[PDB]
RNA sequence: GGAUGACCCCAGGCGGUAGGGGAGCGUUCCCGAUGCCGAUGAAGGCCGACCCGCGAGGGCGGCUGGAGGUAAGGGAAGUGCGAAUGCCGGCAUGAGUAACGAUAAAGAGGGUGAGAAUCCCUCUCGCCGUAAGCCCAAGGGUUCCUACGCAAUGGUCGUCAG
RNA sequence: GUGGAGCCUGGGAGUGAGGGCGCGAGCGAUAACGUCCGCGUCCGAGCGCGGGAACAACCGAGACCGCCAGCUAAGGCCCCC
RNA sequence: GCUGGGGCUAGGAGUGAAAAGCUAACCGAGCCCGGAGAUAGCUGGUUCUCCCCGAAAUGACUUUAGGGUCAGCCUCAGGCG
RNA sequence: CGUGAGGGAAAGGUGAAAAGAACCCCGGGAGGGGAGUGAAAUAGAGCCUGAAACCGUGGGCUUACAAGCAGUCACGGCCCC
RNA sequence: AGAUGGUAAGGGCCCACGGUGGAUGCCUCGGCACCCGAGCCGAUGAAGGACGUGGCUACCUGCGAUAAGCCAGGGGG
């Protein structure tokens, strides 16, 4: 059994969150919470609230048990970029590409 | 430094304005025009 | 009427790209670098297809004379006796029997020796 | 080359620097316990170190100097009355600075605690 | 200065082997001594406000 | 040879730019069609190491797709793209790099809040002061005041804001 | 001498920047990867193949396709080979 | 002398203490729309497959010389043999 | 966009029917997980089909003494049918 | 003495599944061409507009302080 969480269209570049992302993958689900705790990036708050909405999903719809979740399987794709103006100079406009991401966490349970 | 458009709504109307176009044959012609292609505003808007 | 181009180009350039799988990079993702290597491809096929008959013929010769100077004679003096003797066995089975059957290919040098 | 130097520069000028240290001992001598970078604390200990032994000599020069710094008449009234005599028999380390776990987050800047010791 | 500029796109391989580096260390953290949590050493824990084996803030 | 492009046998030719000629394939459309294939699955898509063809291609089978397609034989064209510093769009690279817009400058405490270097309050510090203060006129046109908000706008953050 | 020979009428072109090499000249300096003619050739279009270390035009040879068969051309046969 | 507001002078025309200066961020002749798909003996580009043949870079004339007309050389059809 | 004459875009499709997802869970929200609707929900409104470049995750083979238009021909190792 | 393996920071090829993106096919309210029909409006204020008009109304349409409408005739159910 298997329990998934997918926050789409976060407002961070995805190169950014798989950096924090790879930092948990096939860790338990304590230490994972143990590590996002203390990394000093910005995509640690995302990565964090998607793995905990995937331990919920798992105690509460899928009958596994907190105390056995790992994080199975965690990846970031990228959604759609919100382009935006950026001024330089001689009269030219530059265009910044404000990136997004989706990232997904699966949790499995370790028997033992 | 001192740029091109420096705004003065007498001069506006007194100029592009609807009365201006109406008295001159060439004037006329740029209301027909306008009309013709369906042009919501025939004459520069500006606030008096 | 009008004929768009439609369904017809995108078919063209599938065949390319599935037969430039395994490429490096951009020559098996891009057609235009598919097909650049593809071409490259057929021309060293059509050259290397020729030039295999080359490149075992020589490994061939050279087992043949390694078999010979075992029994005190070179390739050149090994083949002139075959002439003389009138051996047409080729050069794929005399270094077939050079290795697999060697009394066989004894036997051989005798007789090659035997006709000059 | 930086060899045998001591004193951090903290991306300010001198006199700016000199102010960061006085206003933030002004701060420390005020609450007892102020919150900062870890940089800014250490240096913050023998700034007021040295404010906090001058209290402790008590004359009228250790006042008026240590007035230099503090400026504040009342402050500086609670630093000897109040604050230097429960360091009478202590011979310097009158602050100290503990780290701590949680970073800034619009930063990431390393914090810590000063604080006066009992 | 003549604005330099690349002169080949650089390829997917070679970009990821740029980013052969760029991978993140997890925190070194111990457990807090008082209340097993953990948290980063030489640190106030700030679950429980103890370091030295004193309470020395409130959390 | 047999009699005719029925297939077989013998022989010789067959590098190719500009270029001439020939034979075909496929795309849109019309007749064939008041027909035929079609939810027991049309087109299109993704596969295939299978079948036919020298090749362009055509079949067949699996997955997708869910409502169209269309034979033999003929007809007519907006009929085949890899390049035109082509056109339109999408997405890459440089790269987590330059930069984040005057070197007047910040520090702490308290408050708020899911979240605070950035919002509120206090104290300390600095900058302007023939202004970086105040009052008119242009020009702008609701940006004024308050309540509730933070997706986007703000070069960061945001509970704040034109 | 029956050859992708030749001749006649007609349809359709492309070309009208050539280049190396050998031999015969002029020009140049019995100079030039020079230049301008002549006869031939090859590259052009054979940047397909073997040789010349590599190299359009030098030597060998005109590549319809296939073969893990055989004979040779130039050039080679101590090892790279 | 500098400066606000209100006005007048323009495209082969204005204005210019004269620089071919300026006339709305490019003025040895402004901008827009139209003639207009100007014209370009120049440059670039020109899209499926197989089969047969297969050139020329010369001559003459040319406000011609990197363009042409005729001839030469390639190709197809009919005929001659 | 342009002072103005004037220039001048992009942007169509859920399903037969909204039956447009009550309620519960994590979350400040966004988003997601169950439940429910439907023939179908990788038809969920950022909605038919959903190609390619481009980004990622997992698996097999492989790579840190090696010289490269990246292929091609031969043999061998490993994985699969 | 000699010999030959497991190493992957990362990379490469293939496979599977996704994301992005919006091509393809299908569809069409719209467009296009031809033919036919019809062809002037205005001081009784046209064309074209501005500003208004709804219980709650941003825009479009309709309408004009009688303001998504007033009167009468015909149509229709
Ligand atoms: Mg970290
Ligand atoms: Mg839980
Ligand atoms: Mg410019
Ligand atoms: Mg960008
Ligand atoms: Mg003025
Ligand atoms: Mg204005
Ligand atoms: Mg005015
Ligand atoms: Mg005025
Ligand atoms: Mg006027
Ligand atoms: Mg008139
Ligand atoms: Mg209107
Ligand atoms: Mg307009
Ligand atoms: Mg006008
Ligand atoms: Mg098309
Ligand atoms: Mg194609
Ligand atoms: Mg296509
Ligand atoms: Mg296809
Ligand atoms: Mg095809
Ligand atoms: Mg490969
Ligand atoms: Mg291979
Ligand atoms: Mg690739
Ligand atoms: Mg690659
Ligand atoms: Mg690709
Ligand atoms: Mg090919
Ligand atoms: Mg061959
Ligand atoms: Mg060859
Ligand atoms: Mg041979
Ligand atoms: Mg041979
Ligand atoms: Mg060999
Ligand atoms: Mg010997
Ligand atoms: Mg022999
Ligand atoms: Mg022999
Ligand atoms: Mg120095
Ligand atoms: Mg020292
Ligand atoms: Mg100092
Ligand atoms: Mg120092
Ligand atoms: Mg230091
Ligand atoms: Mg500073
Ligand atoms: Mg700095
Ligand atoms: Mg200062
Ligand atoms: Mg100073
Ligand atoms: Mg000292
Ligand atoms: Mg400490
Ligand atoms: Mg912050
Ligand atoms: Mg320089
Ligand atoms: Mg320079
Ligand atoms: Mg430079
Ligand atoms: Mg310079
Ligand atoms: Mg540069
Ligand atoms: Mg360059
Ligand atoms: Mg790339
Ligand atoms: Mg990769
Ligand atoms: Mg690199
Ligand atoms: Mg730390
Ligand atoms: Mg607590
Ligand atoms: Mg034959
Ligand atoms: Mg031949
Ligand atoms: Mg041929
Ligand atoms: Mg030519
Ligand atoms: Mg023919
Ligand atoms: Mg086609
Ligand atoms: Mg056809
Ligand atoms: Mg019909
Ligand atoms: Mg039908
Ligand atoms: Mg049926
Ligand atoms: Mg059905
Ligand atoms: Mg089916
Ligand atoms: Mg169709
Ligand atoms: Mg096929
Ligand atoms: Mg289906
Ligand atoms: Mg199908
Ligand atoms: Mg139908
Ligand atoms: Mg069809
Ligand atoms: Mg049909
Ligand atoms: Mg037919
Ligand atoms: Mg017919
Ligand atoms: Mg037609
Ligand atoms: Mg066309
Ligand atoms: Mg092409
Ligand atoms: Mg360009
Ligand atoms: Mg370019
Ligand atoms: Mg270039
Ligand atoms: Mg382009
Ligand atoms: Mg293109
Ligand atoms: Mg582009
Ligand atoms: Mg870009
Ligand atoms: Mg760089
Ligand atoms: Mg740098
Ligand atoms: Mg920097
Ligand atoms: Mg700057
Ligand atoms: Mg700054
Ligand atoms: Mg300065
Ligand atoms: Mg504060
Ligand atoms: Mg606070
Ligand atoms: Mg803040
Ligand atoms: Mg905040
Ligand atoms: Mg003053
Ligand atoms: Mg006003
Ligand atoms: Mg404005
Ligand atoms: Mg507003
Ligand atoms: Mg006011
Ligand atoms: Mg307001
Ligand atoms: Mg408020
Ligand atoms: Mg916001
Ligand atoms: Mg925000
Ligand atoms: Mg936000
Ligand atoms: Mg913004
Ligand atoms: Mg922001
Ligand atoms: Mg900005
Ligand atoms: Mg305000
Ligand atoms: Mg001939
Ligand atoms: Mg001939
Ligand atoms: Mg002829
Ligand atoms: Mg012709
Ligand atoms: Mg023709
Ligand atoms: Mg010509
Ligand atoms: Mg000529
Ligand atoms: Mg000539
Ligand atoms: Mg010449
Ligand atoms: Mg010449
Ligand atoms: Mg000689
Ligand atoms: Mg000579
Ligand atoms: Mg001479
Ligand atoms: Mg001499
Ligand atoms: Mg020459
Ligand atoms: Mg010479
Ligand atoms: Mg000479
Ligand atoms: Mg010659
Ligand atoms: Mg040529
Ligand atoms: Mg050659
Ligand atoms: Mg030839
Ligand atoms: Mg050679
Ligand atoms: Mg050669
Ligand atoms: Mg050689
Ligand atoms: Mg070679
Ligand atoms: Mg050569
Ligand atoms: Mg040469
Ligand atoms: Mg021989
Ligand atoms: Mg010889
Ligand atoms: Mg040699
Ligand atoms: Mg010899
Ligand atoms: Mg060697
Ligand atoms: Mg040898
Ligand atoms: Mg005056
Ligand atoms: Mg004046
Ligand atoms: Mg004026
Ligand atoms: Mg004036
Ligand atoms: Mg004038
Ligand atoms: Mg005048
Ligand atoms: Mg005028
Ligand atoms: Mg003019
Ligand atoms: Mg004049
Ligand atoms: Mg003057
Ligand atoms: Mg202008
Ligand atoms: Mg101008
Ligand atoms: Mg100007
Ligand atoms: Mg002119
Ligand atoms: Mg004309
Ligand atoms: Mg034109
Ligand atoms: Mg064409
Ligand atoms: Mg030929
Ligand atoms: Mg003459
Ligand atoms: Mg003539
Ligand atoms: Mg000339
Ligand atoms: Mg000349
Ligand atoms: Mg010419
Ligand atoms: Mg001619
Ligand atoms: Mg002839
Ligand atoms: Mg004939
Ligand atoms: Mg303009
Ligand atoms: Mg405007
Ligand atoms: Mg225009
Ligand atoms: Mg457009
Ligand atoms: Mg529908
Ligand atoms: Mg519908
Ligand atoms: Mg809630
Ligand atoms: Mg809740
Ligand atoms: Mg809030
Ligand atoms: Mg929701
Ligand atoms: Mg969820
Ligand atoms: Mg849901
Ligand atoms: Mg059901
Ligand atoms: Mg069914
Ligand atoms: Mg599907
Ligand atoms: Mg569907
Ligand atoms: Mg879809
Ligand atoms: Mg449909
Ligand atoms: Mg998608
Ligand atoms: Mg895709
Ligand atoms: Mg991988
Ligand atoms: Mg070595
Ligand atoms: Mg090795
Ligand atoms: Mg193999
Ligand atoms: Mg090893
Ligand atoms: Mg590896
Ligand atoms: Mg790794
Ligand atoms: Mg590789
Ligand atoms: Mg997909
Ligand atoms: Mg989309
Ligand atoms: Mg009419
Ligand atoms: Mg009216
Ligand atoms: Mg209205
Ligand atoms: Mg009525
Ligand atoms: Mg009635
Ligand atoms: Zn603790």
């Amino acid at each position: 059994m298997e329990a998934k969480a997918i926050a789409r269209y976060v407002r961070i570049s995805p190169r950014k969150v798989r950096l924090v992302v790879d930092l948990i993958r096939g860790k338990s689900l304590e230490e994972a919470r143990n590590i996002l705790r203390y990394t000093n990036k910005r995509g640690a708050y995302f990565v964090a609230k998607v793995l905990e909405s995937a331990a919920a999903n798992a105690v509460n719809n899928h009958d596994m048990l907190e105390d056995r979740l790992y994080v199975k399987a965690a990846y970031v794709d990228e959604g759609p970029a919100l382009k935006r103006v950026l001024p330089r100079a001689r009269g030219r406009a530059d265009i910044i590409k404000k990136r997004t991401s989706h990232i997904t966490v699966i949790l499995g349970e370790k028997h033992g | 430094m001192k740029r091109t458009w420096q705004p003065n709504r007498r001069k506006r109307a007194k100029t592009h304005g609807f009365r201006a176009r109406m008295r001159t044959p060439g004037g006329r012609k740029v209301l027909k025009r306008r009309r013709q292609k369906g042009r919501w505003r025939l004459t520069p808007a500006v606030r008096k | 009427p009008r004929a768009k181009t439609g369904v017809v180009r995108r078919r063209k350039h599938k065949k390319i790209l599935k037969l430039a799988k395994g490429y490096w990079g951009l020559r098996s993702k891009s057609f235009r670098k598919a097909r650049e290597t593809l071409f490259a491809a057929g021309n060293y096929a059509y050259a290397h297809r020729k030039r295999r008959k080359r490149d075992f013929r020589r490994l061939w010769i050279v087992r043949i004379n390694a078999a010979c100077r075992q029994h005190g004679l070179n390739y050149s003096t090994f083949i002139h006796g075959l002439k003389k003797a009138g051996i047409e066995v080729d050069r794929k089975n005399l270094a077939d029997l050079a290795v697999r059957e060697p009394q066989v290919f004894a036997e051989l040098v005798e007789r090659a020796k035997a006709a000059q | 080359m930086r060899h045998l130097k001591s004193g951090r520069k903290l991306n300010r000028h001198s006199s700016h620097r000199l102010a960061l240290y006085r206003n933030q001992a002004k701060s420390l001598l005020t609450h007892g316990r102020i919150t900062t970078t870890v940089p800014k604390a250490k240096e913050l200990r023998g700034f007021v170190d040295h404010l906090i032994h001058l209290a402790k000599r008590g004359d009228l020069h250790a006042r008026r100097l240590v007035l230099r710094d503090l400026q504040d008449v009342k402050l500086v009234r609670k630093l000897f009355d109040e604050i230097a005599p429960r360091y009478r028999d202590r011979q310097g380390g009158y602050t100290r600075v503990l780290k701590l776990a949680e970073r800034r987050r619009g930063d990431g800047a390393p914090l810590a605690l000063v604080e006066l010791v009992e | 200065a003549k604005h330099p500029v690349p002169k080949k796109k650089t390829s997917k391989a070679r970009r990821d082997a740029r980013r052969s580096h760029h991978a993140l260390t997890p925190p070194t953290l111990v457990p807090c001594p008082e209340c097993k949590a953990m948290k980063p050493p030489h640190t106030v824990c700030p679950e429980c406000g103890y370091y030295a084996g004193r309470k020395v803030l409130e959390v």
